[PDB]
């Protein structure tokens, strides 16, 4: 998953996308004093995943889109459009971000 | 039993929150978490009669 917030662990607001593999949660954490909570299945499912994650006006708008890949060194040369899955009325900065590994 | 913010070192954007609660640096000493001159608490209680 992804850590979106101004800070790492406290003093600011913070969101958690976190996933497996088995259950496909986006099990929304707005600890840091819950105030927003939302679960549902998809979010995901030689091959690359391409995902934008936008911020604007408060609202978490996630697009993601499947493609096969070949000769998977530098990136493909063609055209594959990418379509909305979730929307999040989050309400929060997201100044940075952090890559869950 | 209402408090507003009234001190912040930006605006801000529409739709968003903003419940931390730190001792604003309204001069150049630093306030290290305790108010005096030039270091004012950003919550201010309303006095409702
Ligand atoms: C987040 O806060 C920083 C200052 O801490 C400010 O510069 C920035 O504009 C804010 N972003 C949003 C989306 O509110």
């Amino acid at each position: 998953g992804w850590i979106f917030g101004t800070t790492l662990d406290s003093k600011t607001q913070s969101l958690l996308i976190v996933n497996n593999a088995t259950n496909v949660v986006i099990k929304v954490c707005e600890f840091q004093n819950c105030t927003f909570e939302y679960v549902s299945q998809p979010f995901l499912m030689k091959n690359l995943r391409e995902f934008v994650f936008k911020n604007i006006d408060g609202y978490f708008k996630i697009y993601s889109k499947h493609t096969p890949i070949n000769l998977e060194r530098d990136l493909p040369q063609g055209f594959s459009a990418l379509e909305p899955l979730v929307d999040l009325p989050i309400g929060i900065n997201i100044t940075r971000f952090q890559t869950l590994l | 039993n209402y408090l507003y913010r009234l001190f912040r070192k930006s605006k801000l954007k529409p739709f968003e929150r903003d419940i931390s609660t730190e001792i604003y640096q309204a001069g150049n000493r630093p306030c290290n978490g305790v108010a005096g001159p030039n270091c004012y608490s950003p919550l201010q209680s309303y006095g409702f009669r």
